[PDB]
């Protein structure tokens, strides 16, 4: 009886700045913690941060969540942004009392031949091609 | 890390977890665009297998019994389940649920349509100097869209100035059944101005095995390893 | 009057079941189950009865292999029977004075199933789901005999034993003990006076506000609630306006007290 | 619609007096979700080795617990009984009525 989403699809900022990713919850339990988690290209998975319910503000280490519970709304605020964290991003949700699967935003992603440094190719000084 | 398969005949994927830490495992899937959800989760000290809501009964198992060596099979598969596989498992203190590493599998109709990349270095602009030069080389005409790829020069690794195009764009993205390509843009003055520096640019091509049935007239497309070879020039 | 084993499956997740089974004679209880040890806990020196050192055993095997096997069948059947995560499962099983043998079960709360005479029988209420769920425990035929040999035989000659034995227990008398106290007001320019009791077994109980030998009928008698010493508690209140309130008194009566009511005025002040 | 709340009492042992110890006791009654936070408070924070009773049910397969604490009442201190539940928008506080 709980679902979870998140609006932004792909977003783009500037280096060394700050940017958030916000995360819509309905769910229908009073104790429970909600995590993040980063999706790297190589499908790799790792957790970021843990906060939830009655738990004051999370700020593990470069990376604070903007909680409003009255409203059921968490954002994933990261500062300090280094260009090396771009990946897609997962929004998680889980009971507390008995952990057990988690359920999932559908994701934020983050950002002869001759090149301007049939095909569209990507930009990575520039590199696209 | 990578398995491709045809439909109606069976997979098994092989996933690893840090040592172990292990209750409880659950697997999850992954698709692009859509959300992971959980497909069932193994009870190891009772070899409970249950699925989860309206999945169909019996079209996957879990048997690996062992924290980091753990194996789930799928059978009967479709055009449909097919994406990035995931093991998971809780902490200790069940504070983080730390999930594995993931196997992508694709699936399709018959077992053509993956062929190995193409892989060669093109000519860039004639400016150059006129203090930097950018050679690139591009794999195209391979799916599944899943292959790696280094540059290799003078017999030694490459590490840094080089971005390579993350997502493999699709050369016909009309039908969803055609192959893609990535480029790998990558070079002082100097080094390419000097005609003995060499570029070996290699695409490693995930494909078939020797188990596999081949019917095509062209080659089986096992995985590969293709590379090209490149020079320079003093004017 | 009658003895009764209770079983709780709670599914409160896919990986979160807690199964709780507990022997009870009314409203105490006497037994409890460990599935760490698999071993039945006697809550009492008398709560082992007339019965064997031997069959206690037999049957705390055939309970654990039981409660093992019935705690396992669900999550096999969550889908089949259309047991929709979280839900709760309950059982109730004994036999009264005298000797009517009952057992039944609760599905979220209402009644599902019931075992009459040597079957497993719907309530006509529950649905279709109760009859696919009577049909899946009406298949094997050794349980449901091994079931009915349980209710119709070991639970009166069991029950005879207990009560036996507890006789020293069950007839004790504890005597109450009252304060009492100020109460909220139910409105203004009135007062509530309150009248506790405590500390009393067994449950029967005489409790109510006089003025001289005038019972005033506007006492409100409260529930009877535990203390886990055994003794109850009991909270009677009554409303007054404000005055003509310090000539009130509580009296209770209580079969410990041998005949001499406690008897306490109100001040005041 | 099959959700139901719990009841809750609050109730001395003893007559209260201070600096004699005594057992306070909350009564959590009528609830078929079956899975609750039982919490006792002294002065607002939560009180530790709070024991309980084995869980049961009543004739409508209601659930009941009986959760109790010894303890000595001073007059500038008061006491209160949280619970946390399903059925509950937030948690319900029964206070000690101490006359």
């Amino acid at each position: 009886a709980q679902k979870v989403t998140q609006a932004q699809s792909s977003v783009s900022m500037p280096v060394r700045k700050a940017v958030t990713l916000n995360c819509l919850y309905e769910t229908s339990w009073w104790s429970y913690y909600i995590f993040w988690y980063k999706q790297l290209p190589s499908k790799e998975m790792i957790f970021l941060i843990r906060q939830g319910s009655d738990e004051q503000n999370a700020k593990s280490g470069r990376y604070s969540v903007n909680f409003k519970k009255a409203a059921k709304s968490v954002a994933l605020t990261i500062s300090a942004l280094q260009l090396e964290d771009s990946a897609k991003y997962f929004c998680a949700l889980g009971e507390l009392r008995w952990p057990d699967k988690l359920i999932f935003g559908k994701g934020t992603r983050v950002t002869s031949v001759c090149l301007f440094t049939v095909y569209i190719t990507d930009k990575c000084s520039n590199s696209a091609v | 890390k990578s398995v491709i398969r045809q439909t109606g005949s069976s997979a098994e994927i092989t996933c690893d977890l840090a040592e172990g830490s292990t209750g409880y495992i659950h697997w999850y899937l992954h698709q692009e665009g859509k959300a992971p959800q959980r497909l069932l989760y193994y009870d190891s000290y009772t070899s409970s297998v249950v699925l989860e809501s309206g999945i169909s009964p019996g079209k996957y198992d879990t048997y690996g019994s062992t924290r980091k060596n753990l194996r789930m099979i799928l059978r009967n598969l479709i055009e449909n389940d097919s994406g990035v596989y995931y093991c998971a498992t809780w902490d200790g203190d069940y504070y983080k649920k730390l999930f594995g590493s993931g196997t992508t599998l694709v699936v399709t109709e018959d077992l053509k349509n993956v062929f190995p990349p193409e892989v060669a270095v093109f000519e860039p602009s004639e400016a150059e100097i006129s203090q930097k030069a950018t050679l690139v080389c591009l794999a195209t005409g391979f799916y599944p869209d899943h292959v790696e790829l280094s540059w290799w020069v003078n017999g030694k690794e490459v590490h840094s100035g080089v971005c390579t195009d993350p997502q493999p764009l699709k050369e016909q993205p009309a039908l969803n059944d055609s192959r893609y390509a990535l480029s790998s843009r990558l070079v002082s003055a100097t080094f390419w101005q000097n005609p003995r520096n060499h570029f070996r640019c290699q695409v490693q091509f995930y494909g078939l095995s020797e188990n596999d049935e081949w019917t095509q007239d062209r080659a089986k497309p096992v995985t590969q390893i293709v590379s090209a070879e490149a020079w320079g020039r003093a004017d | 009057l009658s003895f009764h084993v209770i079983w709780i499956a709670s599914f409160y997740n896919h990986s979160w079941k807690q199964n709780l089974v507990s022997g009870w004679l009314s409203d105490l209880q006497t037994h409890t189950w460990d599935s760490n040890s698999s071993t039945i806990v006697f809550l009492w020196p008398w709560s082992r009865g007339n019965f064997s050192n031997e069959e206690w055993k037999e049957l705390e095997t055939l309970f654990r292999i039981r409660t093992i096997r019935s705690f396992e069948g669900i999550r096999r059947y969550a889908h089949e029977l259309q047991f929709e995560y979280p839900f709760e499962i309950q059982v109730t099983g004994g036999c009264e004075l005298h000797s009517g043998s009952f057992l039944q079960l609760a599905y979220q709360g209402s009644d599902f199933v019931s075992f009459q005479n040597n079957s497993w029988l719907p309530y006509p209420v529950a649905g279709n789901m109760a009859k696919h769920f009577c049909k899946v425990l009406n298949q094997n035929q050794h349980e449901n005999d091994i079931t009915h040999n349980l209710l119709s035989d070991t639970c009166p000659r069991f029950i005879l034993g207990l009560l036996d034995a507890g006789k020293a227990h069950l007839q004790r008398q504890v005597k109450p003990e009252a304060w009492l106290s100020h109460g909220p007001s139910p409105g203004p320019g009135h007062l509530q006076l309150v009248c506790h009791v405590s500390g009393f077994y067994p449950k029967p109980v005489w409790v109510m506000w006089m003025r001289g030998e005038q019972e005033q009928q506007g006492t409100q008698r409260g529930d009877i609630l535990p203390s886990a010493d055994g003794t109850w508690y009991l909270r009677a209140t009554l409303e007054v306006a404000a005055g003509e309130a310090a000539d009130l008194s509580c009296r209770v009566k209580h079969s410990s007290l041998e005949g001499q009511d406690i008897v306490l005025y109100w001040e005041g002040s | 619609g099959i959700q139901r709340t719990p009841k809750i009492q609050v109730y001395s042992r003893h007559p209260a007096e201070n600096g004699k110890s005594n057992f306070l006791n909350c009564y959590v009654s009528g609830f078929h979700p079956s899975d609750i936070e039982v919490d006792l408070l002294k002065n607002g924070e939560r009180i530790e080795k709070v024991e309980h009773s084995d869980l049961s049910f009543s004739k409508d397969w209601s659930f009941y617990l009986l959760y109790y604490t010894e303890f000595t009442p001073t007059e500038k201190d008061e006491y209160a009984c949280r619970v946390n539940h399903v059925t509950l928008s937030q948690p319900k506080i029964v206070k000690w009525d101490r006359d």
